[PDB]
RNA sequence: CCGAGGGUAGGGCCCGUGACUGGGGCGAAGUCGUAACAAGGUAGCUGUACCGGAAGGUGCGGCUGGAU
RNA sequence: UGGGAGAGGGUGGUGGAAUUCCCGGAGUAGCGGUGAAAUGCGCAGAUACCGGGAGGAACGCCGAUGGCGAAGGCAGCCACCUGGUCCACCCGUGACGCUGAGGCGCGAAAGCGUGGGGAGCAAACCGGAUUAGAUACCCGGGUAGUCCACGCCCUAAACG
RNA sequence: CGAUGUCGGCUCGUCGCAUCCUGGGGCUGAAGAAGGUCCCAAGGGUUGGGCUGUUCGCCCAUUAAAGCGGCACGCGAGCUG
RNA sequence: GAAUGCCGGCAUGAGUAACGAUAAAGAGGGUGAGAAUCCCUCUCGCCGUAAGCCCAAGGGUUCCUACGCAAUGGUCGUCAGCGUAGGGUUAGGCGGGACCUAAGGUGAAGCCGAAAGGCGUAGCCGAAGGGCAGCCGGUUAAUAUUCCGGCCCUUCCCGCAGGUGCGAUGGGGGGACGCUCUAGGCUAGGGGGACCGGAGCCAUGGACGAGCCCGGCCAGAAGCGCAGGGUGGGAGGUAGGCAAAUCCGCCUCCCAACAAGCUCUGCGUGGUGGGGAAGCCCGGGUGACAACCCCCCGAAGCCAGGGAGCCAAGAAAAGCCUCUAAGCACAACCUGCGGGAACCCGUACCGCAAACCGACACAGGUGGGCGGGUGCAAGAGCACUCAGGCGCGCGGGAGAACCCUCGCCAAGGAACUCUGCAAGUUGGCCCCGUAACUUCGGGAGAAGGGGUGCUCCCUGGGGUGAUGAGCCCCGGGGAGCCGCAGUGAACAGGCUCUGGCGACUGUUUACCAAAAACACAGCUCUCUGCGAACUCGUAAGAGGAGGUAUAGGGAGCGACGCUUGCCCGGUGCCGGAAGGUCAAGGGGAGGGGUGCAAGCCCCGAACCGAAGCCCCGGUGAACGGCGGCCGUAACUAUAACGGUCCUAAGGUAGCGAAAUUCCUUGUCGGGUAAGUUCCGACCUGCACGAAAAGCGUAACGACCGGAGCGCUGUCUCGGCGAGGGACCCGGUGAAAUUGAACUGGCCGUGAAGAUGCGGCCUACCCGUGGCAGGACGAAAAGACCCCGUGGAGCUUUACUGCAGCC
RNA sequence: GAGCUAGCCCUGGCCAGGGUGAAGCUGGGGUGAGACCCAGUGGAGGCCCGAACCGGUGGGGGAUGCAAACCCCUCGGAUGA
RNA sequence: UGGUUCGUGGAGCCAUGGGGGAAUCUGGGCGGACCACCGCCUAAGGCUAAGUACUCCGGGUGACCGAUAGCGCACCAGUAC
């Protein structure tokens, strides 16, 4: 039946995007976490 | 007239509708509608605000003229006289020999061909708009200001009205649709005559739908929910109300005076609405 | 082919009967009261309506077939 | 053809008297009610009196053993629409008449539907009395209803 | 109680005997036929149906008879539910 | 050495279950070390409103070719969506951007908030909406509306010519809109042809035929034709369209008007350019100088912004036209022509799926378009079948039990069982015919019944033509033929009677409940006069509502019909300028500390002092409540009547063993041979009762009872048969569980149910198919129960506080 | 975190075929005029049957599954909340 | 109201949201309610090294680990998943 992935490329870069993350306190400070912890993509890849 | 229909589905049985006899023509005038924001009783934070609000048909705003105040002396001709989604009045058709459109909420009465105008020396005929001052005590009127220049603000819904009952100063006292007599200021414009579609109110929506179709979505009972949602809520099987009936938010609901009580216009309202 | 009748199915009228039930007539040796007949002790009667253990009462309107 | 009288009917207006409530004033110890009372109302200022206002209903005098209508019935005043009817003239038609099973319409009050309206009154209902008792009569309250529009009902001591 | 699944039904039995029937018998207020009562006897048999979830029970129609109990109120790694 | 410990490794179950739709396979040839599994051929089967084709998402090289088979593939593998490499995606016209706006987002101005931050008319962003110029064919291994060919077109720059008061982000028009139904004419698509073109065929008894088989088109500027859409023209006035305006609006007059004209589109034709089958030879050649014509059907598509009706009353903005303003009028703009210029991103491939979402090559999920033919009344249904695509990535045998799915069944026919659960029956269309009751619609497909194929003859009307022929549509009457049987297969209601509940269509516990629950039209109460009440928010600001009491909020009740009684003492709400109580504050009689003093500092009675509470009244579709005892009537029984206690008042109408009745299977009646259910009644209602509504009610219901007919393998009571498993052989190969085990029965014993202890009995070793009594079998640190001064949701006249309100 | 699910907002799209036959309108009849009656036309509706589509009633199967909610049969809605 | 050891206490001090509201050395604050005396100190403007905290970084050193340890990572790890 209808699981609950349903991708779209969009609304994955309006939501978990580093515009987005930029937008808001507590998003910043996810991108100052991923940051310190060396995270190799600090947002989900998204083909664009 | 309402209009009935025969039986011959389960909802035609009680369903009633307007008969739309005074409507003379079927079209919006193009450069007085505009698009209506729909709500679905959210309000800018996204919440509902108010309930149950939501799915009903799309509707064009027409700009009404709730001050007309504005061309006194410049009189107009009735061009027709139109449904409006968004009252329960009709609204008619304004055509100034200025040339200017506009559209008023349209009289009980009103004929089209006839002419309007207003002012301090307006006849006192159905249509007309005046300051209260120069309204003859005992004529009902409509589309009534509240306070001068301000808007038109009482009497508005279908078959409504109030009448002039007197003067006090600077002042007219006013019954209201209400029955609450209030002072409003003389100054204030009102129409002569009562609001039209009289019969509205004998109306019967006849099925869920027809509800539905106005933007009204299911109402659910206290009782039907459980105590996280409603005082009501809970007990098992049906229940009584079991405490004074309240509202989702606890306030009591039958009899609760609510109006704040150090208002201002305390001050102008001489008796509160009668039943 | 038609055809007595037989069979199947659904209807109409009539009669008998039925737990129970509604009043009716009568009986009379009873209980409760006294509504009408006298101005019958609240004039009566009345159509309707609401009401009361019961005759009844009250409202609205009517008639006199009402005494003083 | 010319005249008349009349609460005949329908619509729209519109006047004053009274009651009730609200507002202002002034005033104090009761008012009210009955056969007599009590309930009730009143010092949280009633009753009675003055002025202002709101509202509904009915139209005193004229008024009658009166008038009009087929009946039910119809009463302040005004105008409009409209019926019946009588008189005078003896002009017109030439028996074109009477009644009338069915049918159709109208039909007091109460009642009913939808919507208004609601001052007074008042079934139901509450209470006070009366009484042996008193689901009554009498007293204080009181909701339908009484009023309007539209649709029903179709009764009557609808009686001369 | 770091789980021994719990009523009734179906299915499948198996056992006890304080025996319902059938076999044997004593007493009888046993003429006969039919019964009563006790004794011996567990080999076999012990019906179909209406009601109710019912076990039980009542009822219809039969029968030689329409027995009563145990088996974790036998049987849910066998079914039902 | 244990912690259902942690990490890792390896066992057991076991060569066991399984190998993922029961659409299905067989053979020959090839390749190779190796072949059921790869290639080729023939035969067979399946899909075909798809299991074919095209788009969009998502995916991201999976595409094509070469070389490979360790692993991945549920088996095999020479194959592959796999390994290695190489190649492959071409645009002014498709899509998106250099255009517009939608919700929403963001946000000059501005507002608010301890900080972070929240709002916010403009503006900006934001599309699968608006706007906008490309069609047909050819070509590659692999891209093509992109390359090529042919025929068309758009914008920008410049220039030339002609024209005009040119000019805009400002004014106006327009863009521009619903749902249902729908006309005319077209087109797409399709059927037929005795006509045209075609390789060929005559079998097996007949046919050289009006035979069979195959095809009979596509695109196309201007012009032209047909069908539609849009649209009045002139003049005068003008105070409105936040300047101006010759525009638009408004008024007046004249001419035009189911015309035209003008204009835009669709379709036909149209210079031209293309395609072009079967079959036969090895994707290609040929067929072929291919033919390319006639008739019928005909859209849901087009003309379109068409038409009617209806109520719930149906986006914006730009492009575009027009008007004028600063300006500028050697400019500029329009029209025509000519030359030049025309950027960025996408484009492979999968795409109902083995490439997307589901850990898997997963019987699940995934939006849009196309979706042929025949028959069945119609259809996107059903059967078969075209194009096209598949046989589902283990097979071969066997022919037990048992299970699944399926077919039949003597006599019986619900006797089955909680229950006809399940399966039968019924079944489409046409005609006849159809009850109670009813809100007059309905109930209704009530029920019940008849007809249904083919053949010949006669005949009626319609569409297309032409009025006719041909073609297509809808019939009627007659005579006959065959079979058990004619909706001959497939798709396709069993019906009736009677109760409960809920009026009704709807909604719901995603994943144990679809219901009588929720909702619902409708009824009532109540708040609310508008900067409304109310809700969200600290606030600003929003919703309410660009609404205004015929409106909005809250609450209960629940279509409709007839109704909705009594109690206001308690609680709630409403009302009440009195009175009582009443905080800070006011007041300051009186008193105290200290200082030599002036002074400084402290306590403090009367008295004034809000809401709230008390108090007075109202109020029930506000929370709620709605009795007991004794006596009494011509025989018994009962008690209309009386008395008495109590109460705020003592249950009205209606209903009643009920979705409520304990006793209870109450009693009586009905139905059955038999009725704890069911229906009708009665009424000592344990413990109905009037908007937590009462009693009814036609119609409706995958709701829950009871009965009957029909028909049945439900059953007496079982049998046979089919296929998929089970079984055997080849291939691959799990799982929970497991202290170790060399793991019998009885009677006892034992922590009270023993393979493991005692005594006896029995018993050679080891498996395979089976059954489930036991290993207190497995799973899950019982969910019940209790315990823990453990938790959490919920309530209130528990306590205490906070928001909020006064 | 609303790419699942719930509600709402903006913008699009979809719903084979068949049946019943409301209002209105036209004509006839009726009447003083009317109501109204009949026929034809019309094509309404939380109308009917039934695909797509949306569901999930009953039963069977599945139950270390094809699947952490599936399959077959049956069944509800299908112009509308 | 907060701060202090000070939780309303005999509650001063420092700070301040509200109200009231001065003076310029004969001015003002303080020494734990208050008063006197005796003393201390000069509010309502600002700056100011050092001594102090830390360890991303470099180095030195371990009765510290030695690949299940030691950092999560000795290895291409904040990776695969
Ligand atoms: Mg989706
Ligand atoms: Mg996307
Ligand atoms: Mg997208
Ligand atoms: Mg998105
Ligand atoms: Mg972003
Ligand atoms: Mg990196
Ligand atoms: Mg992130
Ligand atoms: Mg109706
Ligand atoms: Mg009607
Ligand atoms: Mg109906
Ligand atoms: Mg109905
Ligand atoms: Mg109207
Ligand atoms: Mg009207
Ligand atoms: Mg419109
Ligand atoms: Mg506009
Ligand atoms: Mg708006
Ligand atoms: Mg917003
Ligand atoms: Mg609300
Ligand atoms: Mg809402
Ligand atoms: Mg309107
Ligand atoms: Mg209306
Ligand atoms: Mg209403
Ligand atoms: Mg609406
Ligand atoms: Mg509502
Ligand atoms: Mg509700
Ligand atoms: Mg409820
Ligand atoms: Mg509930
Ligand atoms: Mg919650
Ligand atoms: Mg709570
Ligand atoms: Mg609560
Ligand atoms: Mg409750
Ligand atoms: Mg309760
Ligand atoms: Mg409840
Ligand atoms: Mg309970
Ligand atoms: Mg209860
Ligand atoms: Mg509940
Ligand atoms: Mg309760
Ligand atoms: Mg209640
Ligand atoms: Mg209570
Ligand atoms: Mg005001
Ligand atoms: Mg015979
Ligand atoms: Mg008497
Ligand atoms: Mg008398
Ligand atoms: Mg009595
Ligand atoms: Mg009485
Ligand atoms: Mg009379
Ligand atoms: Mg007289
Ligand atoms: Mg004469
Ligand atoms: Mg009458
Ligand atoms: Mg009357
Ligand atoms: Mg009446
Ligand atoms: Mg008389
Ligand atoms: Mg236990
Ligand atoms: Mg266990
Ligand atoms: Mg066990
Ligand atoms: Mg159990
Ligand atoms: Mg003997
Ligand atoms: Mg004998
Ligand atoms: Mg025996
Ligand atoms: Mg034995
Ligand atoms: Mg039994
Ligand atoms: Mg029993
Ligand atoms: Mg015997
Ligand atoms: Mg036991
Ligand atoms: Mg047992
Ligand atoms: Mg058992
Ligand atoms: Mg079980
Ligand atoms: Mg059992
Ligand atoms: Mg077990
Ligand atoms: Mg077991
Ligand atoms: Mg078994
Ligand atoms: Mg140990
Ligand atoms: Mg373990
Ligand atoms: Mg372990
Ligand atoms: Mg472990
Ligand atoms: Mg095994
Ligand atoms: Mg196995
Ligand atoms: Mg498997
Ligand atoms: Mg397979
Ligand atoms: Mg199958
Ligand atoms: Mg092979
Ligand atoms: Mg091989
Ligand atoms: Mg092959
Ligand atoms: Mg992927
Ligand atoms: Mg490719
Ligand atoms: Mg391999
Ligand atoms: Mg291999
Ligand atoms: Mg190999
Ligand atoms: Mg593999
Ligand atoms: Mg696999
Ligand atoms: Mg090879
Ligand atoms: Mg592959
Ligand atoms: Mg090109
Ligand atoms: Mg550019
Ligand atoms: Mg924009
Ligand atoms: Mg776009
Ligand atoms: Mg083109
Ligand atoms: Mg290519
Ligand atoms: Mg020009
Ligand atoms: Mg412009
Ligand atoms: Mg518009
Ligand atoms: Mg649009
Ligand atoms: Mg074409
Ligand atoms: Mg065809
Ligand atoms: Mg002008
Ligand atoms: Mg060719
Ligand atoms: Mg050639
Ligand atoms: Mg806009
Ligand atoms: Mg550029
Ligand atoms: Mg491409
Ligand atoms: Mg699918
Ligand atoms: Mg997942
Ligand atoms: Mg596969
Ligand atoms: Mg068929
Ligand atoms: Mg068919
Ligand atoms: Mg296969
Ligand atoms: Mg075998
Ligand atoms: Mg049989
Ligand atoms: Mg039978
Ligand atoms: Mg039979
Ligand atoms: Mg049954
Ligand atoms: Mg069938
Ligand atoms: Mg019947
Ligand atoms: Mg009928
Ligand atoms: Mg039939
Ligand atoms: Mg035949
Ligand atoms: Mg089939
Ligand atoms: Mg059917
Ligand atoms: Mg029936
Ligand atoms: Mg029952
Ligand atoms: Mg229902
Ligand atoms: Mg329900
Ligand atoms: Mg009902
Ligand atoms: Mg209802
Ligand atoms: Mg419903
Ligand atoms: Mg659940
Ligand atoms: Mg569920
Ligand atoms: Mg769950
Ligand atoms: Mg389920
Ligand atoms: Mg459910
Ligand atoms: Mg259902
Ligand atoms: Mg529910
Ligand atoms: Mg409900
Ligand atoms: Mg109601
Ligand atoms: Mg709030
Ligand atoms: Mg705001
Ligand atoms: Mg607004
Ligand atoms: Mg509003
Ligand atoms: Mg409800
Ligand atoms: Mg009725
Ligand atoms: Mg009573
Ligand atoms: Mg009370
Ligand atoms: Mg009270
Ligand atoms: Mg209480
Ligand atoms: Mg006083
Ligand atoms: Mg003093
Ligand atoms: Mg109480
Ligand atoms: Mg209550
Ligand atoms: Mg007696
Ligand atoms: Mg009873
Ligand atoms: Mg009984
Ligand atoms: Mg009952
Ligand atoms: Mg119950
Ligand atoms: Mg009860
Ligand atoms: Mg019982
Ligand atoms: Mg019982
Ligand atoms: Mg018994
Ligand atoms: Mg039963
Ligand atoms: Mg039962
Ligand atoms: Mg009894
Ligand atoms: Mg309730
Ligand atoms: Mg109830
Ligand atoms: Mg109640
Ligand atoms: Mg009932
Ligand atoms: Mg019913
Ligand atoms: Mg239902
Ligand atoms: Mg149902
Ligand atoms: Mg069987
Ligand atoms: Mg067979
Ligand atoms: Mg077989
Ligand atoms: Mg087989
Ligand atoms: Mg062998
Ligand atoms: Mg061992
Ligand atoms: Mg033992
Ligand atoms: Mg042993
Ligand atoms: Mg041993
Ligand atoms: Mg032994
Ligand atoms: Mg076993
Ligand atoms: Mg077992
Ligand atoms: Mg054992
Ligand atoms: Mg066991
Ligand atoms: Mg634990
Ligand atoms: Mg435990
Ligand atoms: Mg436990
Ligand atoms: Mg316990
Ligand atoms: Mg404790
Ligand atoms: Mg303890
Ligand atoms: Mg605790
Ligand atoms: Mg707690
Ligand atoms: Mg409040
Ligand atoms: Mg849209
Ligand atoms: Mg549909
Ligand atoms: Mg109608
Ligand atoms: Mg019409
Ligand atoms: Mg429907
Ligand atoms: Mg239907
Ligand atoms: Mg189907
Ligand atoms: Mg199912
Ligand atoms: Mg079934
Ligand atoms: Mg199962
Ligand atoms: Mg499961
Ligand atoms: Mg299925
Ligand atoms: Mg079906
Ligand atoms: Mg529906
Ligand atoms: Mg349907
Ligand atoms: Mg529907
Ligand atoms: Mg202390
Ligand atoms: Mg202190
Ligand atoms: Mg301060
Ligand atoms: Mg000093
Ligand atoms: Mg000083
Ligand atoms: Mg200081
Ligand atoms: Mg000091
Ligand atoms: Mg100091
Ligand atoms: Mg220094
Ligand atoms: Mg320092
Ligand atoms: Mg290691
Ligand atoms: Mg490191
Ligand atoms: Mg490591
Ligand atoms: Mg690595
Ligand atoms: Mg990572």
């Amino acid at each position: 039946m209808k699981r609950t992935w349903q991708p779209n490329r969009r609304k994955r870069a309006k939501t978990h995007g580093f515009r987005a993350r930029m937008r808001t306190p507590g998003g910043r400070k996810v991108l100052k976490r991923r940051r310190q912890k060396g995270r190799w993509r600090l947002t989900p890849a998204v083909r664009k | 007239a309402v209009k009935k229909f025969k039986p011959y589905t389960p909802s035609r049985r009680f369903m009633t509708v307007a008969d739309f006899s005074e409507i003379t023509k079927t079209e919006p005038e193009k450069s007085l509608v505009k698009p209506l924001k729909k709500t679905g009783g959210r309000n800018n934070q996204g919440r509902i605000t108010v309930r149950f609000r939501g799915g009903g048909h799309k509707r064009l705003y027409r700009i009404i003229d709730f001050k007309r105040w504005d061309k006194v002396g410049i009189p107009a001709k009735v061009a027709a006289i139109e449904y409006d989604p968004n009252r329960s009045a009709r609204i008619a058709l304004l055509h100034y020999v200025d040339g200017e459109k506009r559209y008023i909420i349209a009289p009980d009465g009103l004929q089209v061909g006839q002419q309007v105008v207003a002012g301090p020396d307006a006849p006192i005929q159905v249509g007309n708009a005046l300051p209260l001052r120069f309204i003859p005590v005992g004529t009902v009127v409509h589309a009534v200001e509240l306070e001068p220049k301000k808007g038109a603000k009482l009497a508005r819904a279908a078959g409504t009205s109030a009448q002039i009952q007197g003067r006090e100063g600077d002042y007219v006292i006013l019954r209201l649709p209400s029955g609450e007599l209030r002072k409003v200021h003389g100054e204030c414009y009102a129409t002569v005559g009562a609001v039209g579609n009289a019969d509205h109110k004998n109306i019967v929506l006849g099925k869920a739908g027809r509800s539905r179709w106005l933007g009204r979505r299911p109402h659910v009972r206290g009782a039907a929910m459980n105590p996280v949602d409603h005082p009501h809520g809970g007990g098992e099987g049906r229940a009584p109300r079991g405490r004074p009936p309240a509202s989702p938010w606890g306030w009591q609901t039958k009899g609760l005076k609510t109006r704040k009580r150090r208002k201002p216009s305390s001050r102008f309202i001489i008796a509160r609405r009668k039943k």
